[PDB]
């Protein structure tokens, strides 16, 4: 059962009361882009739905609204909101009536419903909705035998409400941009029912294609949730894709959701992780690392961290990461406090154990190209450390105390470093001195007042934010 | 790649590689946009047959990238095809 | 199909015979497929193979008239016909060290992007297999840290000889690196460590990089002189354009009312 | 979406790493190599 009945009856229709009954409110509001306050609420109730009871999530008698709702999918004289009521007084199929069970099987022509019956008049979002909600709610089955193509079927109606979308009303619908949503999030799905077993062979060109029609002319969040998918695809799928970017970078006129944005700057400073560009990827990544704190507290933010700070430790230094200790981290020994504190240590033996005991985990890694500098962060934290010390160091302490074997090889090592520009050493190559020694003039002359226009020109940037910012209301 | 193979002076693999350009285009916009001087080259050769479908996919990658009125003077000069 | 156009296979260019009957071989193949952009029934991809082994062949003889655009171009299309749609290939006995030539000379010509989607694309049978693919970047580990040491202990164990070709050109990547990191940088060095690691003890080489750096050398004696002069304090000018910048900060002023 | 199996199952992150050496080693550091002028 009696518990089963009267929630999803409850919950149910206060989704799409408001979603239907709301977005009505929506397109008839006639200018509304950026109001959608049923539709990103309705995708807060989904995000919700996957939590919570799907549809029905076989709820223990038949799974009945899905041969309730999308029979008679038809928006006429306002009658057929007691069409929707008959749908709420016809879910006692379950307690009442002849309990009859038409999922996976009666399903495809169920998507051949909202063809099969009456003219969907002008609002998508309930038509897409039933593109979506019946089987990528069943994903959760996990299965993914022969209802793979189901899914993907519901997926191709979704491509019937692409045609519908952009094929169809001519004069600015402005739901085109909730079926962005709502469609870049079943294209997530189609990652998650293509990439099981499969690439997006489809969504390649149609990758490209949905960026087409969604270039400029109506573009909003395509640009990014599709460049969310161009990047994320081809990190696993072979690289170069991240320089067909570079030809072509556009990224969002407005920033979008904090945690789409945030996810977005963590995904291409990713990619400047194995591009080594080590500037920007601290800022962007520290930006993307602040950025998200929304995330299951089994982790994500310790997979963002995790997958985040190996570069920075590639950086020559690092700061001791982040500040707020998480124990299920330590139970899955993620980050490596132990290769940080072979880091911070000069030590090798220990160091190549950890290299060599744990490379099970260092396949999760998967960027070996860590330690293929890392031991050499080993050696330059070594000197940095020693040579950050000392005011005067020679090769008689440094070269053999660190065991370098030779003068000239530490002669190389702080040729790389006044390379790197890292020491003011100087080096005697006579008797073998490294007359090493400290430069002056760190008073604030001149450096901190040239550094006041990147101050103050961070804080006329945050400024002309604030007014941008006031210029909403 | 598979545009840098053009140093042959037979014209009939710039037909060939062209054959490849509109084949496996939905994957390569960005090798263009550093050939764009070998478009401009091929696109100036009068007695070279494939001036035409270079303003043509010239047109069409940058139509990709945003050269909008360089695509449209590229359809000018891009004849019947 | 062309049964075998290989029938000097251990004669494969002492003239330019095969070498024209390749171009118009290869010219075959244009006109026969054209290249991969077809699905294929595998055996339309069997002269994609024998064109795989042609274009290992056409790079050898690349190297041989040291032509480096149409080298690296076709092994460009080289790594296309591995960046071919179907990997279900029979396996050509050079498969994992022409990556090898591909990242010697990738490394030599100073491509680390390139070392790294090297790396990338196919990162996983790089760490066992193939000693010419562990060995250049244990040898990239090695220019990393301890340089000059190992280099030609390193051309001690090529014996698959087409790699000293283009650690020739690392060689020369050398030969800078000595011509910008031995002078110029420090105070002075004695006539024997430019005679240690500029080898053949007096060449006009280790005399052309003492008068290349511009500077008249010494007997016995490499100073690393003449360098950084005036103290250079620029000295009015940021106290002129910081305050240019202040002028359009007053245009921030402006814009906003 | 976002979980699909995980519903289911001034600080020391600050100081950790060097609180390592402050963790395992060098408890009487200079009270026995503050020994060290007077032992030895």
């Amino acid at each position: 059962e009696p518990p089963p009945p009267p929630a999803p009856q409850d919950v149910e229709m206060k989704e799409e009361a408001a979603t239907g009954g709301g977005s009505t409110g929506e397109a008839d509001g006639k200018t509304a882009a950026a109001a959608a306050e049923h539709s990103q609420r309705e995708l807060d109730t989904v995000t919700l739905e996957d939590i919570k009871e799907h549809v029905k999530q076989l709820e223990k008698a038949v799974s009945g609204k899905e041969p309730r709702f999308v029979l008679r999918a038809l928006r006429m004289l306002p009658s057929t909101s007691r069409r929707l009521n008959h749908y709420v007084l016809y879910k006692a199929v379950q307690g009442f009536f002849t309990s009859n069970n038409a999922t996976r099987d009666f399903l495809l022509p169920f998507l051949e419903e909202p063809m099969d019956t009456e003219a969907d008049l002008q609002f998508r979002p309930r038509t897409g909705k039933a593109a979506s909600t019946p089987l990528l709610p069943e994903v959760e089955a996990y299965l993914q035998l022969l209802v793979v193509i189901f899914m993907m079927n519901s997926k191709r109606y979704k491509e019937a409400q692409k045609i519908s979308d952009d094929l169809m009303q001519k004069i600015s619908t402005q739901n085109r941009r909730a079926l962005d949503l709502v469609a870049a999030k079943c294209y997530y799905y189609h990652a998650r029912v293509y990439e099981f077993l499969d690439k997006l062979d489809v969504v390649r060109s149609f990758l490209h294609a949905r960026l087409r029609t969604a270039t400029l002319r109506h573009d909003a969040d395509g640009q990014a949730t599709l460049l969310n998918l161009l990047l994320r695809n081809y990190l696993h799928y072979s690289l170069y894709d991240q320089a067909e970017k570079l030809v072509s970078k556009s990224v969002f006129p407005e920033q979008a959701n904090n945690n789409e944005w945030a996810r977005y700057l963590y995904y291409t400073g990713r990619i400047k992780a194995i591009q080594l560009e080590y500037s920007e990827a601290r800022r962007t990544m520290t930006n993307a690392l602040r950025k998200a704190p929304q995330h299951t507290a089994v982790g994500f933010k310790q997979t963002v961290h995790k997958l985040l700070i190996v570069v920075e430790l590639l950086l020559g230094e690092i700061p001791d990461r982040l500040q707020f200790r998480q124990p299920s981290l330590k139970r899955s020994l993620m980050p490596y406090f132990l290769l940080t504190q072979a880091v911070r240590t000069g030590n090798l033996a220990k160091f190549n154990q950890v290299l060599d005991q744990f490379g099970e985990k260092f396949q999760a890694d998967g960027t070996y190209t860590l330690i293929i500098r890392l031991r050499h962060n080993v050696i330059k934290t070594g000197v940095r450390m020693i040579s950050l010390s000392y005011s005067r160091i020679s090769l008689a302490d440094i070269a053999q105390k660190l065991q370098l074997d030779s003068p000239e090889d530490a002669e190389f090592i702080v040729a790389k470093a006044i390379r790197d520009g890292v020491i003011e050493a100087s080096i005697n190559h006579e008797k073998g001195y490294v007359q090493s020694k400290e430069m002056i003039d760190i008073y604030s002359t001149r450096e901190p007042q040239l550094a006041f226009h990147q101050r103050i020109s961070f804080c006329l940037d945050i400024h002309n934010m604030s007014v941008k910012a006031m210029r909403f209301p | 790649g598979i545009i840098s193979l053009l140093d042959e002076d037979e014209p009939q693999l710039k037909e060939f590689a062209l054959h490849k350009l509109n084949a496996v285009v939905n994957d390569f916009w960005a090798e263009i946009s550093e050939s764009v001087d070998k478009i401009e080259v091929l696109y100036e050769d009068e007695g070279f047959r494939s001036r035409q479908f270079a303003a043509l996919v010239a047109s069409k990658v940058f139509y990709h990238l945003g050269a909008f009125e360089e695509s449209l003077n590229y359809a000018l000069g891009a004849g019947d095809l | 199909m062309y049964e075998q156009l290989k029938g000097e296979w251990n004669r494969k260019s002492p003239n330019l015979s095969k070498c024209g009957e390749e171009l118009g071989r290869l010219k075959l193949v244009l006109l026969e497929l054209n290249f991969l952009p077809t699905t294929g029934t595998k055996l339309t991809k069997q002269q994609l193979i024998l064109a795989r082994d042609i274009l290992e062949i056409g790079a050898q003889w690349s190297i041989l008239r040291k032509d480096i655009p149409s080298f690296e171009r076709y092994m460009a299309q080289l790594k296309c016909y591995y960046f071919d749609y179907k990997e279900q290939l029979p396996e050509s006995a050079y498969m994992h060290q022409l990556l090898g030539l591909n990242l010697l000379f990738l490394l030599s010509q100073n491509r680390v992007a390139e070392f790294h989607t090297e790396l990338e694309r196919l990162p996983a049978k790089d760490i066992q297999t193939n000693v010419y693919i562990k060995h250049p970047v244990s040898l990239e580990q090695y220019l990393m840290e301890g340089s000059y040491n190992k280099v030609f202990l390193a051309k001690g164990n090529i014996p698959a000889e087409s790699y000293t070709f283009f650690i020739d050109i690392l060689l020369d990547t050398i030969r800078d690196e000595i011509a910008g990191c031995i002078e110029k940088a420090y105070e002075k060095i004695l006539f024997t460590e430019a005679t240690r690691i500029l080898f053949f003890n007096t060449p006009k080489k280790m005399t052309d990089y003492a008068k290349k750096r511009g500077w008249v050398l010494g007997p016995n004696n490499y100073y690393s002189f003449a360098s950084q002069q005036q103290k250079p304090e620029d000295t009015t000018i940021p106290s002129t354009e910081l305050a240019k910048q202040v002028i359009e900060y007053a245009r921030q002023l402006e814009m906003i009312v | 979406m976002s979980e699909k199996k995980q519903p289911v199952d001034e600080d020391n992150w600050d100081d950790d790493n060097v609180e390592d050496d402050f963790s395992n080693q060098l408890r009487a550091e200079l009270e026995k190599h503050g020994y060290k002028m007077e032992t030895s």
